[PDB]
């Protein structure tokens, strides 16, 4: 039509997931310490 | 004229009157030569004890066996003298005694009727006769599988509540039953305000109440537990296996009860015998005709005082069971998220039609009042129902169904040859999508 | 009467499986940052002066 229903907010979270995931993985960008990260 | 907006406007309105001892009076004038004369009583099995179980049911037959002033079979020989049909029936939450008649001889009718309500001949001649027929019928009752599974259905959800119990009650009680205990329940719940009276026809309100005419009317419940569970009667001989599945819902009086009226109408129903074929709009009636995954099914709603029942009842091949299901969870689940306002409309229209449809005819008009009184009181918010219809929204239905469907504990009833039917633990995981 | 955090929590998070999934990584992150940081102390608490971390101070940069 196109009506994209709660899929929109749904999907909104999803990308955030594995993005964090790769961030959780190892990635490149450090991540300003923010609770202790070793020196 | 007839124009839908104006069509709501001109109707004979709800009437009400109240006598002293708790009797209710009410009416509507249909400008008709005939009148449905009826009575509705809220005394339930949910009132009935463990011996009283099925007694009122047994009682139900008895009234017409003769009464105090009118011994055996002197009762109807006056009734059919007029040529007026007569009928009575009962229910877990209600009992309705009623008459369909010409407005002329009504002065007898209620007076005939009033006699019956309380004055009764309790005669073990009829008792044993009726004690037998019921017993005779008790066993015969295995012939219609429909009613059968529902009995299982309640008992599995409402276990531990008088609501969960057989209407006719277990058998042995009927033998053990004695008409004194009746006289109890006769005396107990047949008082007013429990009693309620209504009628519709050429009858005007006051010409009802005046001839409501001095006779008499009269001088406990609990919220029920809801059981995530399963029941199965496995018998593989039979050709087909019914299924019922449901979750509990709001009572009679509750806002959302109407909001969920449409979701059913939208998801609709299918049967072997339609001429609709595979081009119907209902995804179910499309597929279930396409691959004939079932013989037929229909969805129900039953809202108790405090409770409500939403689910369907289907019949499918002993090898076709799974696939009906995996479909059926599709529809409910997809509604809760991805539904759309278009299909809302097609649902919206239907319920308007069905609403307006049932409203024709003396008795049904007469009949609404009694429960409605026992339910919402006088309220027959006819034109309001329309306004009520305008209330429902896309978010509404989603937001409503989100409550009562997504990630819940469903009830499962079954009747053989079930075996294919997956274990609960599938159905449960199958309630909540994983986003698929 | 207020709901126990449980009644809050599902309604808040566990209801939508994404969220239910989402939080999982989230705490798991903060978890390890703190978690490993604790055990090593406990570890090195247990072994005192057996490790250069304690020992090497004797001779480290002279």
């Amino acid at each position: 039509r196109q009506l994209a229903r709660n899929w929109v907010p749904t999907a909104s979270l999803w990308g955030a997931v594995g993005a964090v995931g790769l961030v959780w993985a190892t990635d490149w960008r450090l991540i300003l310490d923010w609770v202790p990260y070793i020196n | 004229t007839a124009t839908y907006a104006q069509a709501l406007q001109s109707v004979p309105e709800t009437q009400v009157s109240q006598l002293d001892n708790g009797l209710r009076v009410a009416s509507e004038q249909s400008s008709q030569p005939t009148c449905t004369v009826g009575v509705w009583i809220d005394a339930g099995s949910r009132y009935e004890s463990e011996k009283n179980n099925g007694a009122g049911y047994f009682v139900e037959h008895l009234a017409f066996k003769g009464t105090k002033n009118r011994p055996g079979n002197a009762l109807e020989k006056e009734v059919e003298s007029m040529g007026a049909h007569l009928n009575a029936y009962s229910t877990r939450e209600h009992t309705a005694y009623y008459i369909k008649a010409l407005s002329k001889d009504l002065p007898k009718a209620v007076e005939l009727l009033a006699d019956i309500v309380q004055n009764c001949s309790l005669e073990d001649s009829q008792i044993e006769k009726e004690r037998d027929v019921i017993l005779q019928e008790l066993q015969e009752n295995d012939t219609s599988m429909r009613d059968v599974v529902f009995n299982y259905l309640h008992a599995t959800a409402f276990q531990g509540t008088p609501l969960a119990q057989s209407v006719e009650g277990p058998s042995e009680n009927v033998r053990k039953l004695s008409r004194a205990d009746l006289t109890e329940y006769l005396s107990r719940h047949y008082k007013a305000p429990r009693m309620v009276l209504a009628a519709a026809g050429g009858l005007e309100h006051r010409q009802l109440l005046d001839l409501a005419q001095k006779h008499f009317s009269g001088l406990t419940l609990s919220p029920c537990r809801f059981t995530g569970s399963q029941i199965c009667h496995r018998e593989d001989g039979l050709p087909l296996a019914h299924v019922a599945i449901a979750v509990e819902g709001p009572g009679w009086a509750h806002p959302d009860n109407v909001a969920l009226q449409v979701a059913n109408a939208i998801i609709g129903h299918y049967d072997c015998t339609y001429g609709g074929g595979a081009h119907l709009s209902s995804p179910l009636a499309s597929i279930a005709a396409t691959n004939k995954l079932c013989q037929s099914f229909q969805t129900f709603n039953i809202c108790y005082a405090d409770t409500g029942l939403l689910g369907a009842h289907f019949v499918c091949d002993h090898m076709s069971i799974d696939d009906m299901m995996f479909v059926l969870q599709g529809q409910w689940m997809r509604l809760c998220t991805s539904a759309t306002e278009s299909e809302v409309l097609r649902g919206k229209n239907l319920l308007r039609n069905a609403l307006v449809s049932h409203l024709d005819g003396t008795t049904p008009v007469c009949e609404d009042i009694g429960r409605s009184l026992l339910t919402y009181g006088r309220r027959i918010p006819l034109a309001e129902w329309e306004s009520r219809i305008a209330e429902v929204d896309a978010r509404v239905v989603r937001e409503v169904c989100s409550k009562y469907f997504y990630d819940q504990c469903p009830a499962v009833a079954g009747f053989g040859p079930i075996e294919q039917l997956p274990d609960y633990n599938r159905i449960r995981s199958g309630m909540f999508w994983l986003r698929f | 009467v207020a709901p126990t955090l449980t009644a809050r929590l599902y309604s808040l998070l566990f209801r939508r499986t994404s969220t239910f999934a989402l939080t999982i990584v989230v705490g798991a992150l903060f978890f390890e940052r703190a978690f490993d940081q604790g055990a090593d102390a406990i570890y090195e608490h247990i072994n005192e002066g057996k490790l250069w971390k304690h020992i090497k101070h004797k001779y480290e940069n002279k």
